[PDB]
């Protein structure tokens, strides 16, 4: 029924909005992180341990929606 | 430093001719002082003018 014609437009749309997000955050968190190392090596572990840090908290939200538009995509539908 | 420069002063090239900054006194009464300078530099000068380098000063 009319169900199956919504929801996977729905969810399309939930994760490729996430997509966006995640991929433009992390190109740029990443791209001073690239610089940062350009400028100054042998401080790259410390550079990718506090990146890696940081970058857990950029993925939370991107990470939920991806989450629950599968949960909508398939359970729900 | 971890960084470096391509600035002309740092790195060598072909030696075609050289320059001589020459201090000396104003004044006289020193002994040999300027002597022994001019003809240190004069020796070396010839060195470079026998491969064929001038020298400017």
């Amino acid at each position: 029924n009319l169900n199956m014609d919504l929801l996977y437009m729905a969810a399309a749309v939930m994760m490729g909005l996430a997509a966006i997000g995640a991929a433009i955050g992390i190109g740029i968190l990443g791209g001073k992180f690239l610089e940062g190392a350009a400028r100054q090596p042998d401080l790259i572990p410390l550079l990718r341990t506090q990146f890696f840090i940081v970058m857990g908290l950029v993925d939370a939200i991107p990470m939920i929606a991806v989450g629950l538009g599968l949960y909508v995509m398939f359970a729900v539908a | 430093g971890n960084l470096e420069y391509k600035h002309p002063y740092l790195e060598d090239r072909d030696v075609k001719r050289v320059g001589y900054l020459v201090v000396s006194t104003d004044r006289g009464l020193a002994g040999g002082l300027n002597i022994n300078l001019f003809k240190k530099l004069l020796a070396e000068m010839k060195t470079w003018t026998d491969k064929g380098v001038q020298a400017d000063l």
